[PDB]
RNA sequence: GCUCGCCGGAAGACCAAGGGUUCCUGUCCAACGUUAAUCGGGGCAGGGUGAGUCGACCCCUAAGGCGAGGCCGAAAGGCGUAGUCGAUGGGAAACAGGUUAAUAUUCCUGUACUUGGUGUUACUGCGAAGGGGGGACGGAGAAGGCUAUGUUGGCCGGGCGACGGUUGUCCCGGUUUAAGCGUGUAGGCUGGUUUUCCAGGCAAAUCCGGAAAAUCAAGGCUGAGGCGUGAUGACGAGGCACUACGGUGCUGAAGCAACAAAUGCCCUGCUUCCAGGAAAAGCCUCUAAGCAUCAGGUAACAUCAAAUCGUACCCCAAACCGACACGGUGGUCAGGUAGAGAAUACCAAGGCGCUUGAGAGAACUCGGGUGAAGGAACUAGGCAAAAUGGUGCCGUAACUUCGGGAGAAGGCACGCUGAUAUGUAGGUGAGGUCCCUCGCGGAUGGAGCUGAAAUCAGUCGAAGAUACCAGCUGGCUGCAACUGUUUAUUAAAAACACAGCACUGUGCAAACACGAAAGUGGACGUAUACGGUGUGACGCCUCCCGGUGCCGGAAGGUUAAUU
RNA sequence: AGGACCGAACCGACUAAUGAAAAAUUAGCGGAUGACUUGUGGCUGGGGGUGAAAGGCCAAUCAAACCGGGAGAUAGCU
């Protein structure tokens, strides 16, 4: 049971690239950005609850943030969390 | 029995064997064994206190029985085993009542034959009573200074002492080095030389052995250079001073024993 | 040729990183020295 | 794109360590790239790393670290018990195919497995900080059984030749398929089952150990591979539709047999040797306190569960350690022909041509080739080159510690073809036939397959161990017995070490060593042991105690604090 | 059987000629079942360690490491 506060934190957004439009086409799989500290469970707990659809699984992975160059000064853009949620067979999201 | 190898290599032509065929071909008792790694001859400290020693071959530790105080069950011999740990052999033992221990093999002792620790105890080879009770004149082995210890005297490969005399509350031990000294008489012994008699003619016949006994080889003074041992230095050989350790303390005569506690105990030095 | 620095992250650490400087109280002095002069990265630790 | 060349026990492929975006795409060429650069590991932007079963985490411990109390220490702190950390070791589980520009045992497809809960019905002794078993272990050697893998034939598809021949004993390609589940084999280990008792296993034990007694000779454990299923599937040479010339979609034959065969597996086995070969948990089992008709245990079945972190890319290197796009770097994989071979030569798969080129064809330098006659005359010195170089067989001195010396020396044979023998000796081994406690069984049987070595006869060349590869040999002699070690980076030796020898200390709270100390090593050793010193295999051997040391003595002389 | 023999890997470094290289190259050379070699981790600390002993080695540094401090040591010398 995880707190409705807590879930509406978790999810950060919807990626956007050809390989997550290929997921969702083809896998019926999603691909979010997530709270770094956010968990699978949660992460379909909040999937399930906020965009009201039923989950199959979730992977996730860290994204390491790539190191920049701004003129002279170096620094690094952060990490962050993917998640491919992996949606039941006939679920179509909007 | 003795063996000298055929000269099928160098290092090899001086080796002599010493293969005893009652030794178990076998492991060994598991449960009496227990681990026990190797130091390098370095302290607590991480130093080096006792040079030349190092590597070797990995050895358990076989726990022998040296207090012995399984009085008035009779045990029989099972077998006698290799133990890495000593140059005498040892034996494995069974109890009346169903234990196993490993004792130090007596000269006579083989398998089947009954052993007892005990007052009551048959002076006989491999027996083991208070030296009270041992008759004066004959000859024990894993003898204790204190009563109840655990032997400590004539361990090794083939020794063994005399009872010279039972004087009271105390009797007099000929020790194998040639003191005679004084023990309790309630002290315990076991009847007997100690086995391995033959260890003695073994010879090593090249460096590998010795390493193989985790020896490291020993460098000598006169080879170094001053800064190092006091014998150090010279240009060519030279060897002008009194021979001394590497701590400069006489090496051939001086004698070191301070122990004032038990110079009561010792009835003659060794000479 | 073996060159004399050949990198491994687990004995750097338990060499020089933090947790082995606080455990001693040379190691600690150190550290406050480090602070006091300023240092970025206090440590070897990443 | 087509040729050419190089690597191929790597200059190929996959990891660890280390790096940390170098990966992929688009775009830009100031700087960086030893030249140019449209290219790049360069600049900028975007994208990319998907796990119950791989690894970490986690459980367990080794060396070692920290260490409540504690012992010790001016202070700081040292050592260490209980404990707790610490992998490089032990501990549950996944395979094949398909897919991305870039991830995959992680996605998808198929087919699996694991150990946890929870609930069940069925049963009914459960229970640990404890007991026992197990885990659990060395070197070498030898086979035998296997597979990986390869070769040939069969089969299937395609081919009929840019130049003489090529419808055949011809040419090219393919002929692949897992874990799992079932079977429990080659083979290895052990005698089982029941009963009774018992000073042992810190207490108890139905467990282990020990005693008896009964009864049956098969009982159990282990075990590669094969076979079956998994698989009416998948993959499949190449054909056929579209084409952003990158590829995408459909389709799909055969898919067998024999022989050879590992250094891989059975094997943590067996045999043997002495130098005598981790630990703890998981796992199995035994009970105690306990609880007692409850929990807990095993039984299947249902359901839920398996989080977190790593996953790109380089990894013998242009990405790591070397200031550089400059030598070093642990593991795994190991095709063909020749060969003893992981050597060597030429090749495969795959990967590269080393980020300045173009000419010229002087001296001189570097790295090579050949050389008349002579053959060490060179030189400090045959330094360097040259030479020797293989297998088999014959043959082989002094001296010797009887092992050696010895590959001593020195010689002969060596290709190809035919025959012996349309392929032998051997190896393998199918049908058939017989037996059978029935199976992966035993006999007999020899088809097919593979296949040296020799002899005889012929034959070609200047030359047959034809290339690469591959000892120079002998004689006298110093030193050190020997194998070893050493001045990282001018010294590898006659130096150090060595087995052996001798002296000497040391009686165990050992001498000695590291420690203001506690303590630790010596050693869980005990004089056949340990320390120190010298000598240095083996053989034959090996006067002086005045000096300086050490050992013993203590009559006298002298002699501190103290008084 | 073997600190046995010939010989790749692997470990080394006797001879030779010759910055890519702050010790390498190519050609030969020694060991190659052991007193072998190697990965990972651990321990020993500066008058201290370790040393089959060369004053060797202890981070390209060694008859006393490096870093900071006493410190502007002292310098009848340049």
């Amino acid at each position: 049971m995880i707190r409705e506060e807590r879930l509406l934190k978790v999810l950060r957004a919807p990626h956007v690239s050809e390989k997550a439009s290929t997921a969702m086409e083809k896998s019926n799989t999603i691909v979010l950005k997530v709270a770094k500290d956010a968990t699978k469970a949660e992460i379909k707990a909040a999937v399930q609850k906020l965009f009201e659809v039923e989950v199959e699984v979730v992977n996730t992975l860290v994204v390491k943030g790539k190191v920049k160059r701004h003129g002279q000064r170096i620094g690094r853009r952060s990490d962050w969390k993917k998640a491919y949620v992996t949606l039941k067979e006939g679920q179509n999201l909007d | 029995a003795v063996v000298k190898c055929k000269p099928t290599s160098p290092g090899r032509r001086h080796v002599v064997k010493v293969v005893n065929p009652e030794l178990h071909k076998g492991k060994p008792f598991a449960p009496l064994l227990e681990k026990n790694s190797k130091s390098g001859g370095r302290n607590n400290n991480g130093r080096i206190t006792t040079r030349h020693i190092g590597g070797g071959h990995k050895q358990a530790y076989r726990i022998v029985d040296f207090k012995r105080n399984k009085d008035g069950i009779p045990a029989v011999v099972e077998r006698l085993e290799y133990d890495p740990n000593r140059s005498a052999n040892i034996a494995l033992v069974l109890y009346k009542d169903g234990e196993r221990r490993y004792i130090l093999a007596p000269k006579g002792l083989k398998a089947g034959d009954q052993i007892q620790s005990g007052v009551d105890a048959a002076i006989k080879p491999g027996n083991t009573l208070p030296m009270r009770n041992i008759p004066v004149g004959s000859t024990v082995h894993n003898v204790e200074m204190k009563p109840g210890k655990g032997g400590q005297l004539a361990r090794s490969a083939g020794t063994y002492v005399q009872i010279v005399a039972r004087d009271g509350a105390y009797v007099t031990l000929r020790l194998r080095s040639g003191e005679m000294r004084k023990v309790e008489a309630d002290c315990r012994a076991t009847l007997g030389e100690v086995g391995n008699a033959e260890h003695m003619l073994r010879v090593l016949g090249k460096a590998g052995a010795a390493r193989w006994r985790g020896v490291r080889p020993t460098v000598r003074g006169t080879a170094m250079n001053p800064v190092d041992h006091p014998h150090g230095g010279g240009e060519g050989r030279n060897f002008g001073k009194h021979p001394v350790t590497p701590w400069g303390v006489q090496t051939k005569g001086k004698k070191t024993r301070s122990n004032k506690r038990t110079d009561k105990f010792i009835v003659r030095r060794r000479s | 040729m073996k060159r004399t620095f050949q990198p491994s992250v687990l004995k750097r650490n338990r060499s020089h990183g933090f947790r082995a400087r606080m455990a001693t109280k040379n190691g600690r002095q150190v550290l406050a020295r480090r602070r006091a002069k300023g240092r970025a990265r206090l440590t070897v630790s990443k």
